[PDB]
């Protein structure tokens, strides 16, 4: 049973540091890389960095100098520390097991007092039923290292598709992924009231593991 | 098809993988950024389809440093050996060094039984 659980401080003063602990179960940190991601309220997903199985780290260029990611393989814990806080740093923080099929934690809210990837409609306003396509196009070949996610208000993102084309367990077959090289597509056929959500792609061929801008789908 | 050529082909595959490893077991940290998909099962020749599918990303990583010539040699060999299967990938991914060591191991396994 795979689990990731983020514990954070809830509220922090802007002249102090932020520390979050990711406690994992059901697998070993000696076998899997862990990414940290955040989501400012009302905004898209952004990748912060990763700690590799062997213990090194790679960081998002915009945060590198104020970040420290470490881990304790024996306690199954990963630690994110962020200094020089800004009010801009209020966000939900998630840790992610970064295998072939990514597995996400629940995400903890903290309130403070390169391959580019372009995602298709910023917003879609459909009719019940209908078939829609969302595209995600990369600056260079990413060799099917592409995942699609569904996020509903007040919940963590849900993985729909990994490896560009592999439908995940428990996801309706109305969702389908296709594409190769640099251009990838998510197709939803006969969409349903349960499909109102914001959708994101993410590439993971080399760091940074960049997210598309999101597609907000609504019945209009 | 026959056993002499098959055996010679596997030894040459094994050697090409070791050649790549040694070239990098000498930008190394940047090359370790990339993760490779790994076979869930790799016991017999048809499982080389898991190797073939990863050769284009391997060449991409190596090109961050004679790459094309070594990779195309490996490609020609892998196609003969696997003959004429849908690859099943494990969920753990591997650095280039872990990737080469798994496939070097796989070659050594087949060779010794021959």
């Amino acid at each position: 049973e795979v689990q990731l659980q983020e514990s954070g401080p809830g509220l922090v003063a802007p002249s102090q540091s932020l520390s979050i602990t990711c406690t994992v179960s059901g697998f070993s940190l000696t076998n899997y890389d862990i990414s940290w991601i955040r989501q400012p309220p009302g905004k898209g997903l952004e990748w912060l960095g990763v700690i590799w199985t062997g213990g090194g780290t790679n960081y998002n260029s915009g945060f590198m100098s104020r970040l420290s990611i470490t881990k304790d393989n024996s306690k199954s814990q990963v630690f994110l520390k962020m200094n020089s806080l800004q009010t801009d740093d209020t966000a939900i923080y998630y840790c992610v097991r970064q295998g072939r099929t990514p597995y996400w934690g629940q995400g903890t809210l903290v309130t403070v007092s390169d391959i580019q990837v372009t995602q298709s409609p910023s917003s879609l306003s459909v009719s019940l039923g209908d078939r829609v396509t969302i595209t995600c196009k990369a600056s260079k070949d990413i060799y099917n290292r592409l995942a699609w996610y569904q996020q509903k208000p007040g919940n963590a993102p849900r993985l729909l598709i990994s490896g560009a084309t592999s439908l995940e367990t428990g996801v309706p077959s109305r969702f389908s992924g296709s594409g190769s090289g640099k251009d990838y597509t998510l197709t939803i056929t006969s969409l349903q009231t349960e499909d109102v959500a914001t959708y994101y792609c993410q590439q993971f061929w080399g760091t940074p593991y960049t997210f598309g801008g999101g597609t907000k789908l609504e019945i209009k | 098809s026959s056993t002499k050529k098959t055996q010679l082909q596997l030894e040459h595959l094994l050697l090409d993988l070791q050649m790549i490893l040694n070239g990098i077991n000498n930008k190394l940290t940047r090359m370790l950024t990339f993760k490779f998909y790994m076979p869930k099962k790799a016991t017999e020749l048809k499982h080389l389809q898991c190797l073939e599918e990863e050769l284009k990303p391997l060449e991409e990583v190596l090109n961050l440093a004679r790459p094309r010539d070594l990779i195309s040699n490996i490609n020609v060999i892998v196609l003969e050996l696997k003959g004429s299967f849908m690859c099943e990938y494990a969920d753990e991914t591997a650095t280039i060094v872990e990737f080469l060591n798994r496939w070097i191991t796989f070659c050594q396994s087949i060779i010794s039984t021959l």
